[PDB]
């Protein structure tokens, strides 16, 4: 596994030391299951946009790496069914049988 | 050893560092490997700034999705470079020189680089040679130059890719040199329709597509009218052809650079353009032109941004240009079509000197009675035209005349209203236009100047409305 | 001393090392590409790469000249194209070069100068009699794209053929035509336009067209400045038209953001105005201690959507001896040179006229904006008094008059006679509509039976009473036998 | 200087408003009891309705101008007050 | 114990001194260009402490041709300009340096060029009206002797003819010291000011000062205060009456525009220096006449792009006692002088100093001109029938009365070639007065077009028929 | 125009300089890069498309502004309903003037076409007679 | 707005993040926290009080300008004094058509309330009338 540490964190923004390995647009982890996507990698750091619940990124936090390109899950269960831009039901109907996963930055025809 | 690795990845741009004495000159091409399974392709970076302590900054091609730091970047040794010869003629290129339909087309041809020089000064010639589309408004009030460079500007569904695509029927068509269309940041649906027209009409076999479209980096569409441009030259200075270069949008390619520019760190200009906008802009038009005994006849698209023609990317692409249309959203709402807008309208042979006499004074009458019209329309949108003086009336009637009959029912509009479009000769055009000028249809109505195109259609719709 | 390019990009470099270079040096980069030392600092060197920058690479060394800035000059340039280095771009050879100016010499000093006295004949009644430009002076050409700038600065450029053929230097004018970030066809048109008028054997361009580095676009003004500066310092009279001065101020702003200067208004660089202004105060009359040589200056600015509030219009307004605004709206009108007579006016006076001119064209413009006034405000008049009356009709007859075609100059003694007759109420009995006709018809007669009249007047600089009384009797005697097209007889 | 060119038209605007509405007034308690008709040499109650409407559609979109040039500044103010800020930074 | 150069970019030089060795803020140090085309020796004033030693500057000539680490002396006092009589008929430049006879002056006393302004308790207010002979002028902007006159204006609206007209009215008769600042204008307008004075016997009783729009920003900021402590030497030590005239003052305000970035300041609104107005207050509050001691200042302010909500047209207002606006729309009407008689003002115009007569009537001429100016859109779209008429006389009024404010100026003959003229106070007030009252209705406008007096405009009248 | 608003604020708080209204200079890529992946497939690749229906909040029947000329310079055609006729009770208000399918002539059943073809600029005239 | 341009002049040269028209985060603070000192204070403190005048000069009549917004809201009241009105005659130049006292009456005299009730509607009913001079018939 590889972890990265927050560095610092503010207004929907989150910077990561370490994870050597990460891909750009990487889905990155931050404790109680908060998302962030990685779009400015450098030698120093990694800035990452948060996507939900910014309020619970501090300083120190164990960042882990999700092996996906900014993906979300994809199948025909998703019909019926009203979720948020990650692809997490928000209608409280349990969760959803996603035949596999898609990245959002795939080209056009 | 010699390749060098990712350290930066901020978006399309890749800063990578070479061993000492390794570093690849500036525009090289550089090769990456994305390997994630969905996203995975081999990223050819374009070398843009040398950072120092043998770093660069690369633009790429491809979206760097899934790049890893780190990774190993190789240098080819050489820019961008893309297939030339009459292999490319009747098929699809992408910015990369890279066939669509029929990958692997063209791997074996000559290839050129993307990056060139434009003619030197005592090569260029001034052109003068009136070139006859068929269009009224264009033929009377901004004659086209063979072998100069013509622009359409306009904002948003004003009617550019039709006019194109009109100009493609009226002038390609019946063409005996080569075509080269470079699509820039346009509608992919566009291209493919622009393909099936070209394959059903015959004038593909003699045509070159090169597409960027609007799904790609900013870096493919800014690089895109390079490699169709590359293409053009090639035609235009080995095989000796008569070209014609159609692209559409070069706003496009400007837009793309200042997306790169602000990637690479650049302060910006004014509007939040790249402080380089000028130059690149002048690098590209300078390479476009024709030179002395070689011929081509250029024809761009301009988009204008929130129909501000004030912006400064249309206002430096003004003075590449021998002739220029700008279309206007407020003739489109009339309905006229081409929604050309003629006092804004130019083109450099339109005097007397070229065009004859007679041709210069009727657009010259006909362009002071839309002056004044303009002028009036101050009063009239409060008070009608019935506070004008005599002479106001009678030249406010003659102006509206004279603009609906500017519009005409083109080839390109059949598909849009069923109408097979019409063509007027430039001598039928003036007589026309002096007729008017000089009040000889003043009595007929409005509508009857709408959407045709000679005198003989005039006096059937005439008819048609009950009037002489 | 040899320094190391530490970085480069976008025709930008930063070199270190050279711990004695001056500030503008010319610096050598391998290859034989060519950079100015603008931004000087304990780090490095900043340099702006005018050529080629494709071939800079880190690493590069870097050669120092010695010399800053500086352009060969000499009466060779006379018929040449060259770049804003003096390197021929027409492909006719090697120039030589008497000698070599550094661009940056400061301007005549205020004890230097004298009163600008000499008229500098552009050819066209309107400018000629309304904003007379005098040798000295920096006139500014302003208004919107296609308005007809460039047709006004060649046609003062052709006009000046006669005065070159007298072979007098006192009277010759040498014409430098600085063309930056120009089309290179439009440049060879220009050209093209130059030589069919035999103007190129007076005439040097100085060309940095749009495909060149922005170093090139900035200098190119101070490269023509120079050129123009040797001959005027050396007893000659020149005439230099910047075509557009826009361009420049463009080019500089983007070199001083990629060498990363805090910007200001519209991004631009905050000492524009101080480009502007030093390019233009060399444009001067010097005094007859000095040879009494002058350069007068033609900027060329471009207006967005006839915004003259912008940043560089309203410098290059504020810094230059008056101004020609052009406008669309009066072009399209038929009013051609669509010179806007309100806002037009030049500081010189009429100390850049002739006598005879002086005396014709006395209230010339204050007559034509007070026209343009009354006709605003009697644009919905239902019944004009008689002195309204009046003024609308001689108004009108003034402003036919002042029309002109492009490529027609006419000689001095013809505007002093076409300004006579518009102003000394000759035109009234004439239709507005055949005004233009009338007037060239009469100038031909007075060509051909009674040319003592221009002869007088071109050798006295002044319309004597004999010979004004005589002109009347000829405009007269014309009248007579003019046939005007409404059929209305034009006598009394 | 657009700015001040849209307000001074949209003052102009509400002059001729003022003045035509006074206008079609007058013209009522006319016909209750010169060119600013309509088309009847081609009713002046009719004319001035309209008049004033034209003005009221007229005063309207320079407002809509006015306000968009207006934002237009600020942004451009701004955007030229933080570039030079982060040139400084 | 010499510093040496570190930065150069542009006009803004970095000099590193030995500890201890520090310039004070203001000192003029030494530096020398030794190429053989720019040799020359800098000035350089120190504007910034920047720590480590090092101390920020800006140059009063070019830095082309400096060299990184050479030789900066410190002269250990600010920028000092001769001072007394001798002056007087003489050019200097921002530094003092005699043009018109180099090395003249050497000798003289040497004031710093910065200075305070004067006490609080020294100040005393000025209410004396300024007899010009324009009409507009005498009218609805009368001057103030020993106060504070601008004359607003954009780009040619006639701001420098009209201060050559009013050094015509004013200087040649003045029995005191006069002192012209040319601050960041044209060449050739020096030398042909200079020329003028020189004719017209006014140069031996003037001093000139010019800094040139073509000279760094640094000598444009440095000029006015030249010119002003010459003003206040003359005021205060010489105790004569001192003319001072500024053109352009805005120069100043631009030239410390120019270099605020390049100083580490970050930008103001509308890309000022964040300075602007207290540069502005110490250079306008050192313009000023002490008890007993009076200096009547006139200063030419550029308006940029005819927008007087500008900052610093705006800044510029608070410190003039007289203020006329010259309008771009006068200017394109052929009204001369373009004065806009609606936007000037005049702090001794009310009865108390002009008395009951002037103040009635340049108040119902006000009141004429702004009803002439609500209606013009009216007369524009509708036509003038539709005024009332009471509307119509008072429209043919106010034109009748735009067109008598204007005046043939003296300074004016080489452009119109129509000598100048002068009216007296008096005659001005009568004529209006019966302006206002319709006297002239009859006869027709153009007879009111640049004119003098009442007398001029009966012959002008009788000349186009009318009586 | 609400995603507009989110990504600006994101490129901001990013300290990227903007462009037109603040936005950045890659909104335009942003929009267009989501609506070019609404396609119609070759029948190579199976025949399925996906049809976009994009929504624009304009100011004021402002639709010259820049995000709104953005996405009507990257899509087929518009339907623009203006306040005015929504007010009036004209409902859908679709401003027939300004409505447009490029695309959508071949995507209609014969009949439809055949009965609505003249309907459609007959009532785009019949505005401009109804201004009077 | 003096005040503000030179605390604006101080916070830029601090280098403080700029916000609209340069001014800083605060001076909408700086001026609440000035004129929120002029009070009414009650009877157990002294029953003293502060009545504040300050003067705004807007550029062309721009009331909707950073500090001009800022400080009509924070005030009870603006008088509106307009150029046009001072060249008409009308002095002191006090637009009354939108000039308001948010404490109204309770800051009159029961006669000047009584005297002054009817004034607003006549005014206002004038400011209608005024374009029908011309027809008083
Ligand atoms: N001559 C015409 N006759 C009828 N309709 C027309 C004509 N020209 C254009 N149109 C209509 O206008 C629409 C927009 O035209 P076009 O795509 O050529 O404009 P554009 O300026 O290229 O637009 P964009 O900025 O969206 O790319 C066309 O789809 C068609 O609906
Ligand atoms: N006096 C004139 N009479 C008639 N046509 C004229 C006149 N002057 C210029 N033109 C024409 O007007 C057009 C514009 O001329 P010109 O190139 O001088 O304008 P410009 O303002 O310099 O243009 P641009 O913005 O392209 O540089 C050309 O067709 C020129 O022939
Ligand atoms: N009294 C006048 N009569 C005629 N023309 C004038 C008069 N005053 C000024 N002008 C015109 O105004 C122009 C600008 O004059 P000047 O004052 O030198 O420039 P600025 O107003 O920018 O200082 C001149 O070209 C001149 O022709
Ligand atoms: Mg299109
Ligand atoms: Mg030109
Ligand atoms: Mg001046």
């Amino acid at each position: 596994e590889e972890i990265g540490t927050v560095i610092d964190a503010g207004d929907g923004i989150a910077h990561v030391e370490g994870l050597p390995s990460v891909m750009t647009q990487e889905l990155l982890e931050f404790p109680g299951g908060v998302l962030g996507v990685a779009l400015n990698l450098d030698e120093h750091s990694v800035g990452a946009v948060i996507l939900g619940e910014f309020e619970k990124i501090e300083e120190g936090q164990q960042v882990k790496r999700t092996g996906e390109v900014l993906s979300v899950p994809v199948g025909d269960a998703f019909l019926g069914r009203v979720v948020n831009p990650l692809g997490q039901p928000i209608d409280g109907q349990g969760d959803i049988a996603a035949e596999t996963r898609r990245a959002l930055e795939l080209q056009a025809p | 050893k010699t390749a060098g690795r990712v350290v930066r990845i901020t978006g399309p741009v890749v800063d990578v560092e070479f061993p000492r004495g390794s570093v690849p000159e500036l525009f090289n091409a550089l090769h990456a490997e994305i390997t994630f399974g969905a996203l995975a392709k081999t990223l050819t970076l374009e070398v843009a700034q040398h950072l120092g302590d043998s770093l660069v900054r690369c633009i790429s091609m491809q979206p760097t999705d899934g790049l890893v730091r780190g990774v190993e970047v190789t240098d080819t040794g050489a820019s961008i470079s893309v297939p030339v010869g009459d292999g490319v003629k009747g098929h699809v290129f992408n910015a990369l020189g890279d066939c669509l339909d029929d990958p692997g087309y063209g791997k074996d041809f000559e290839h050129w680089s993307i990056h060139r020089k434009p003619p030197a000064f005592s090569d260029l010639e001034p052109r003068t040679e009136m070139l006859e589309t068929g269009l009224k408004v264009v033929d009377l009030l901004t004659p086209y130059v063979r072998g100069g460079k013509i622009a359409l500007f306009g904002g948003a569904g004003v009617g550019k890719t039709v006019l194109i695509q009109e100009m493609i029927n009226r002038i390609a068509r019946n063409f005996g040199g080569t075509s080269v269309f470079a699509g820039v940041g346009e509608r992919t649906r566009e291209g493919n329709d622009l393909w099936v027209e070209l394959a059903d009409a015959n004038v593909l076999k003699d045509t070159a597509l090169v597409f960027g479209q609007m799904d790609e980096p900013p870096g493919t569409r800014m690089r895109v009218a390079l490699s169709a441009l590359t293409m053009a030259e090639f035609f235009r200075d080995e095989q000796g052809q008569d070209v014609l270069l159609f692209i559409d949008n070069i706003f496009r390619f400007t837009q793309a650079g200042s997306e790169v520019s602000t990637l690479l760190g650049r302060m910006p200009s004014a509007v939040g353009y790249q402080p380089t906008l000028a130059d690149e802009m002048g690098e590209l038009q300078e390479r476009i032109t024709s030179t002395r005994g070689r011929s081509i006849t250029s024809m761009q698209a301009v988009y204008v941004p929130a129909d501000d023609y004030t912006d400064p990317a249309p206002a430096t692409t003004f003075a590449h240009l021998d002739a220029t249309t700008e279309l206007s959203r407020a003739v489109f709402s009339k309905g006229i079509f081409p929604a050309v807008d003629p006092l804004a309208s130019s083109s450099t042979i339109l005097d007397p000197a070229i065009v004859g006499d007679e041709h210069y004074r009727v657009a010259q009458e006909v362009i002071r009675i839309l002056q004044r019209y303009k002028d009036l329309q101050d009063i009239i949108a409060i008070l009608g035209i019935d506070e004008l003086s005599e002479e106001d009336k009678q030249l406010v009637n003659r102006a509206r005349r004279i603009e609906r009959f500017l519009s005409q029912n083109m080839m390109a509009a059949e598909q849009f209203t069923g109408q097979p479009g019409s063509t007027v000769p430039l001598k039928e055009t003036i007589e026309a236009f002096d007729k008017l000028t000089k009040g000889e249809f003043d009595h007929l109505p409005e509508q009857a100047f709408f959407l045709i195109g000679g005198l003989d259609d005039l006096a059937k719709k005439a008819e048609s409305l009950g009037a002489k | 001393e040899i320094g190391t390019v530490i970085d480069a990009g976008d025709g930008i470099a930063h070199v270190e090392g050279l711990p004695s270079v001056m500030t503008q040096e010319l610096l050598e980069f391998p290859g034989g590409v060519l950079g100015v030392a603008l931004n000087l600092d304990e780090h490095s060197v900043g340099a702006v790469i005018l050529g080629e920058f494709e071939k800079i690479e880190e690493g590069q060394q870097v050669k120092r000249t010695g010399e800053v800035l500086s352009v060969p000059v000499g009466d060779a340039f006379l018929g040449r194209v060259v770049n804003p280095l003096g390197q021929p771009i027409d492909g006719q050879g090697d120039i030589a070069a008497e000698t070599r100016r550094a661009l940056e010499l400061q301007a005549p000093s205020v004890v230097q100068r004298q009163s600008v006295s000499e008229p500098l004949q552009t050819g066209i009644k309107a400018i000629d009699a309304m904003t007379p430009i005098g040798r000295g002076q920096r006139q500014l050409i302003i208004g919107d794209r296609k308005t007809g700038k460039t047709a006004v600065c060649v046609d003062t450029i052709l006009n000046q053929r006669e005065a070159w053929l007298t072979g007098d230097p006192k009277q010759q004018v040498r014409c430098v035509y600085v063309a930056i970030g120009q089309k290179g066809t439009t440049i060879a048109s220009v050209k093209r336009a130059l030589e069919e008028g035999g103007a190129m054997e007076y005439t040097t361009i100085v060309a940095a067209p749009a495909s060149d580095a922005a170093g090139f676009k900035w200098l190119a003004p101070y490269t023509g400045s120079a050129i123009g500066q040797h001959w005027m310092y050396n007893g000659k009279h020149v005439l230099i038209v910047f075509d557009d001065l826009s361009k420049q101020a463009d080019a500089y702003r983007a070199i001083s953001l990629l060498l990363r200067r805090p910007p200001g208004r519209e991004a631009f660089p905050g000492d524009v105005f101080y480009l502007h202004s030093r390019l233009l105060e060399r444009c001067a009359k010097l005094s007859d201690e000095l040879g009494g040589g002058s350069m007068t200056g033609l900027p060329i600015i471009e207006t967005k959507a006839n915004d003259i509030s912008a940043f560089i219009p309203t410098n290059v307004i504020s810094i230059t001896d008056g101004q020609c605004f052009l406008e669309s709206d009066l072009f399209n009108q038929g009013v051609r040179p669509a010179i806007n007579v309100g806002v037009s006016v030049s500081r010189v006076g009429g100390a850049a006229q002739i006598k005879a001119m002086k005396e014709v064209a006395g209230s010339l413009r204050l007559d034509l904006s007070q026209y343009r006034e009354l006709e605003a405000f009697a644009a919905f008049a239902s019944d004009l008094d008689a002195a309204s009356k009046a003024q609308l009709d001689r108004g009108a007859r003034l402003v036919e008059l002042l029309k002109q075609p492009q490529y027609s100059p006419l000689a001095v003694e013809e505007q002093v006679v076409a300004i006579f007759l518009g102003t000394q109420g000759h035109l009234d009995s004439v239709p507005v509509e055949d005004v233009q006709r009338f007037e060239s018809e009469l100038l031909e007669h007075v060509k051909a039976s009674h040319s003592d009249i221009f002869d007088g007047i071109r050798e006295t600089k002044k319309l004597s009473e004999e010979a004004e009384e005589k002109l009347v009797s000829v405009i007269n005697e014309f009248k007579k036998g003019f046939q005007a097209s409404d059929g209305s007889s034009v006598v009394v | 200087a657009t700015l001040r060119e849209l307000r001074g038209r949209i003052r102009s605007a509400g002059s001729i408003k003022k003045i035509t509405k006074a206008q079609e007034l007058i013209a009522t308690s006319r016909i209750a009891k010169r060119g600013l008709c309509g088309a009847y040499n081609a009713s002046r109650r009719r004319a001035m309705k309209s008049a004033t409407d034209n003005a009221d559609d007229l005063i309207k979109a320079l407002t809509l101008a006015a306000n968009r040039e207006r934002q237009a500044q600020i942004t451009q103010e701004i955007s030229e007050i933080v570039g030079g800020a982060n040139a400084l930074a």
